[PDB]
RNA sequence: GCAGUCAAGCGUUCAUAGCGACAUUGCUUUUUGAUUCUUCGAUGUCGGCUCUUCCUAUCAUACCGAAGCAGAAUUCGGUAAGCGUUGGAUUGUUCACCCACUAAUAGGGAACGUGAGCUGGGUUUAGACCGUCGUGAGACAGGUUAGUUUUACCCUACUGAUGAAUGUUACCGCAAUAGUAAUUGAACUUAGUACGAGAGGAACAGUUCAUUCGGAUAAUUGGUUUUUGCGGCUGUCUGAUCAGGCAUUGCCGCGAAGCUACCAUCCGCUGGAUUAUGGCUGAACGCCUCUAAGUCAGAAUCCAUGCUAGAACGCGGUGAUUUC
RNA sequence: CUCUUAAGGUAGCCAAAUGCCUCGUCAUCUAAUUAGUGACGCGCAUGAAUGGAUUAACGAGAUUCCCACUGUCCCUAUCUA
RNA sequence: GUGAACAGCCUCUAGUUGAUAGAAUAAUGUAGAUAAGGGAAGUCGGCAAAAUAGAUCCGUAACUUCGGGAUAAGGAUUGGC
């Protein structure tokens, strides 16, 4: 009565209830401050996370004792195909939040996207948007009035825009649909932007850039079922106690005679939505690129995929983000990619990186060699060939 | 950057990769996986390891 | 580090909890040292405070001059065996612990050290850097 | 146990900076007692371990007012319980007492929190030794040794998980309410400066790191091995060989993958409104006065931002809606 | 020399499984010891087959320490049925 | 057969193949394993676990009832041909 000792509790309050997400997708529950000042920018942006590898370049931090050495970072590599815009949606404010006053969609939709609509596909009769095109049909008018009252009216613009999924090695064949905040100037100008990008492409190099911070919105691993041990970080009991020790002993007083909210108890973990912030950009990928994992130094013509693909995901063949350490989820996951909600100037934040060496071995094992060039260039000739 | 060689395999090692063993007198050792590590710890010998 | 140190040490990798008996690197006539606590040592309940390279450390000598026993002195952790990350990249470990006796300024009782010595304690304490033999 | 009123004294001088006698008013219910209302067809009786939450009479950390505040260090007080409060030697101990770290190692409650949660060392059944007592049987908050710690599948609570019905089905969203988080230390520099006769000796801004906590993550390093993946070994069995069986996974070395560790790496937001307090203007009171009207600045506080859930009887936008 | 109910604790032994005070004092062992040991003894209330003292060997007996050992722990993770 | 052996482990004769079954491999268990660095700091207490272990050849203390103590301790060695 009093604990004998002080310690601080075991895991956050903030991040309850410990559920799995309803949505594999995690929310962007946030958008940057718009200054309307600037041209017409996407604020988010899709993707795959395909996995990461190590990096190596000088730090550039006066005052530290790695100033102007080399350090060697851990990366990770999103796969990042251009997406693409199919509709315009408008948020208008009220005394009760942020309403969707209509949406607007392009005349001619992919099949990926379609896809999205539909459990069944293949038995379907794939009948997605095929009146709402007509709207287009009749010269304009329909189309031509909503985007008008969007205009009128929404104190903000979200543009609708899905992953071209079927760029990605992944065997997922329905795409990724989400919102996204327009943040250029004048809801007009706005809309005008979404309108002349329908069914057109947008990349990342358009929204993200190097050294730059930018935050990761995605869903946690899932474990299934946990222990209290693992679940929540709380000590394990004894040996000898009887009916197992993976628990905690004092579920609770005699008062409050009720279990009560803030303590641990074993249930789910993993598969939760996190946003994580301040990954910081070290390279912008180019998919028409076949120096992607090459450097100003370590010249080599070589691509970012590692010896024998990226494990459990394959090769990244598109444009792609990566980013300084690690982002929340798991390789194959979508992940969002969100510019920051503020100006940081940590001066690690505006420190602008050059890498030196991108490793490329392979990961399904204690790789030994960036190229096969290479690897051939030292094994010798084997049984095979010649 | 710089590349190693293992002082048992005489593999290439990369950065961030394997251990490097400072034994007592100064000697360094540098194994590019677990594996020329443990071959070394069980003072095993190179010259005979028909790999290396 | 704890103080009486010049610079900062990067975390390393923690290898000497309290308890630990490690090997004494200098002439004072000290052969072991035993580590009753860790000079920077946070608190958490039942963690035992544990040293790594280049930590002051208060230990007593379990064997050695009879004048050097008995009782507590600073000491300094120039070598340990648990592997550590440098930020260049590599884990590196050396083939035993030892640590050096010091005052709580940081100058050695002794002037001269057997054994490499890890950089990360040369830097933190120029006068164990003085008697050092090779660093790294 | 804690807090006041008085002001004889202490404090070189000087009641009240910090104290405060003789007296006297109170508060508290982690002390002990007094009582015997509840339980004797039974509320498991100390300590510890584990974990949560609460009190504030605040030990640390934030911001202040005061000093017998030169500086440094400290002490008194305010707003403050947001955040922390440890590792060990002897003891069953609570307590106690030492060593040691530290920003600090504050005090308490929750059926003297917590035994279908543990443990069973102490206590208090039955065995046994001593000592004191007793003629004796036996007694002894005297010492000692050994002594079975039962049940949940029910309700509720808590954690997570589905889910009927609001034409059907799908996609994208809103945000009520609820939760919410970061913490602390050092170095460099300011600076051997301000202050000081000397001894000594700071801080703001700037830079680099660290402690404790949290959330992820698996490039790397490390742990794990039924990959029974490759190799090696013992015994036996298949006539030999080749290739295999059996030895509750026979043993040993390596061993990808997965899982996973301050044993690994990444990440942990910024606006407002206030509190104490110090001020402005300013009457009451032709002076004076931070206050009465009005008002400026202002804290680890609060409310938002941000972050988690999303009401299964809160809602919006959108797509397609049956010839069997 | 004396009081008293028969006498009045010898040889030994000890804060011992017998000591209240008591966590006795000193020494030792440790960074630190209500623990252990060696000593001390006006010893509440040790003590001579109500056996005293010593004692090699023996002990699933109680207790202290060292070395080795180790997931007991720091601090948890992983695998099999 | 191995081997000191009626031990353990594999086999021959004989005898069984009988102990509800299917699909999964969450938490927590019961039973079996491992763990970097440290090494009892855990705990009433090393409880539990780990470590040692056969044989040959060296070597071996105090003490003692002369019998012991003693596998004291501490070392080297061990396959196949
Ligand atoms: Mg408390
Ligand atoms: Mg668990
Ligand atoms: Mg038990
Ligand atoms: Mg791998
Ligand atoms: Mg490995
Ligand atoms: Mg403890
Ligand atoms: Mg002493
Ligand atoms: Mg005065
Ligand atoms: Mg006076
Ligand atoms: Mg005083
Ligand atoms: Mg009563
Ligand atoms: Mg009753
Ligand atoms: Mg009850
Ligand atoms: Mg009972
Ligand atoms: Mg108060
Ligand atoms: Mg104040
Ligand atoms: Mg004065
Ligand atoms: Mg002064
Ligand atoms: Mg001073
Ligand atoms: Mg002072
Ligand atoms: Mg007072
Ligand atoms: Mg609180
Ligand atoms: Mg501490
Ligand atoms: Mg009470
Ligand atoms: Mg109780
Ligand atoms: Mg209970
Ligand atoms: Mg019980
Ligand atoms: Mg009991
Ligand atoms: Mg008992
Ligand atoms: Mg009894
Ligand atoms: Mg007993
Ligand atoms: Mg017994
Ligand atoms: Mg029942
Ligand atoms: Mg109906
Ligand atoms: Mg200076
Ligand atoms: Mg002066
Ligand atoms: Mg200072
Ligand atoms: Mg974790
Ligand atoms: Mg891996
Ligand atoms: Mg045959
Ligand atoms: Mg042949
Ligand atoms: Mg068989
Ligand atoms: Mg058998
Ligand atoms: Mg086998
Ligand atoms: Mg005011
Ligand atoms: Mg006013
Ligand atoms: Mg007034
Ligand atoms: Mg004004
Ligand atoms: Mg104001
Ligand atoms: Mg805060
Ligand atoms: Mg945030
Ligand atoms: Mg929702
Ligand atoms: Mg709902
Ligand atoms: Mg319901
Ligand atoms: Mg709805
Ligand atoms: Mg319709
Ligand atoms: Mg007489
Ligand atoms: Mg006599
Ligand atoms: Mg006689
Ligand atoms: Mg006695
Ligand atoms: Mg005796
Ligand atoms: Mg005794
Ligand atoms: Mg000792
Ligand atoms: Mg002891
Ligand atoms: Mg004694
Ligand atoms: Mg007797
Ligand atoms: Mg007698
Ligand atoms: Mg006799
Ligand atoms: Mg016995
Ligand atoms: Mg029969
Ligand atoms: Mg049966
Ligand atoms: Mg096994
Ligand atoms: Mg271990
Ligand atoms: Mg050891
Ligand atoms: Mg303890
Ligand atoms: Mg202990
Ligand atoms: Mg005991
Ligand atoms: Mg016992
Ligand atoms: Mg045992
Ligand atoms: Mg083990
Ligand atoms: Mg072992
Ligand atoms: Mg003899
Ligand atoms: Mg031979």
């Amino acid at each position: 009565s009093h604990r004998k000792y002080e310690a601080p509790r075991h895991g956050h309050l903030g991040f309850l209830p410990r559920k799995r997400a309803a949505s594999i997708r995690a929310r962007v529950k946030a958008f940057p401050k718009d200054d309307r000042s600037k041209p017409v920018a996407l604020t988010s942006f899709l993707g795959y996370k395909a996995g990461m590898t190590t990096i190596v370049r000088d730090l550039d931090r006066p005052g530290s004792k790695f100033h102007k050495r080399e350090v060697v970072e851990a990366v990770t590599v999103v796969d990042t195909p251009p997406v693409v815009v199919v509709g315009v949606v408008g948020y208008v404010e009220t005394p009760r939040g942020l309403r969707s006053l209509t949406t607007v969609w392009a005349e001619h939709l992919s099949d990926e996207v379609k896809r999205r609509f539909y459990k069944n596909w293949y038995k379907s009769k794939k009948k997605a948007f095929t009146k709402y095109s007509a709207k287009y049909a009749q010269d304009g008018a329909g189309i031509e009035r909503e985007l008008a009252r969007i205009k009128k009216y929404a104190s903000v613009v979200r543009v609708l825009v899905h992953t071209q999924i079927r760029k990605t090695p992944l065997a997922q064949k329905k795409a990724h649909l989400a919102e996204i905040q327009l943040n250029g100037g004048s809801i007009s100008e706005k809309v005008d932007w979404a309108r002349e990008h329908f069914e057109k492409t947008v990349a990342v190099d358009s929204v993200f850039e190097q050294n730059e911070m930018i935050d990761a919105i995605a869903v946690t691993k899932g474990h299934g079922f946990e222990g209290v041990t693992h679940r929540w970080g709380t000590k394990k009991l004894p040996r000898k106690t009887h009916r197992g020790l993976r628990k905690v002993a004092c579920i609770g007083a005699w008062h409050p005679a009720h279990v009560m909210w803030s303590v641990a108890r074993a249930g789910q973990r993993g598969y939760h939505s996190r946003t994580s912030i301040n990954h910081k950009i070290y390279r912008v990928g180019k998919g028409d690129d076949e120096a992607n994992g090459a450097t100003s130094f370590d010249r080599t013509k070589k691509t970012i995929t590692p010896m024998g693909g990226f494990v459990h995901y394959g090769e990244i063949k598109n444009d792609f983000i990566m980013v300084k350490g690690c982002i929340p989820g798991n390789r194959k996951r979508i992940v969002t990619l969100r510019k920051s909600l503020y100006t940081n100037t940590s001066r690690k934040a505006l420190e602008e990186v050059s890498l030196k060496w991108i490793d490329t071995a392979s990961k399904f094992g204690k790789g030994r060699f960036q190229t096969p060039a290479e690897k051939h260039a030292f094994m010798g000739t084997l049984k095979k060939d010649l | 950057m710089k590349v190693e060689i293992d002082s048992f395999s005489g593999a290439k090692i990369y950065p961030g990769r394997g251990t490097l063993f400072v034994r007592g007198d100064s000697k360094i050792f540098r194994f590019q996986n677990s594996k020329s590590a443990s071959l070394f710890k069980q003072r095993k010998n190179p010259r005979r390891i028909a790999w290396t | 580090s704890g103080n009486g140190a010049q610079g900062t040490k990067f975390r390393i990798s923690l290898g000497l909890p309290v308890g630990a008996i490690m090997n004494c690197a200098d002439n004072s006539g000290a052969r072991n040292l035993y580590i009753i606590a860790v000079k920077g040592s946070g608190s958490r309940l039942n963690r035992l405070p544990a040293a790594s390279l280049g930590d002051m450390v208060m230990a007593t000598v379990k064997k050695g001059k009879p004048e050097l026993r008995k009782k507590v002195m600073p000491a300094i952790v120039v070598r340990q065996a648990k592997s550590w990350r440098r930020r260049d990249g590599v884990f590196l470990y050396f083939e035993d612990n030892a640590g050096v006796i010091a005052n709580p300024k940081g100058e050695m009782k002794g002037s001269a050290i057997t054994g490499p010595v890890g950089k990360e304690c040369a830097d933190l304490w120029p006068r164990v850097a003085s008697n050092s033999g090779v660093v790294v």
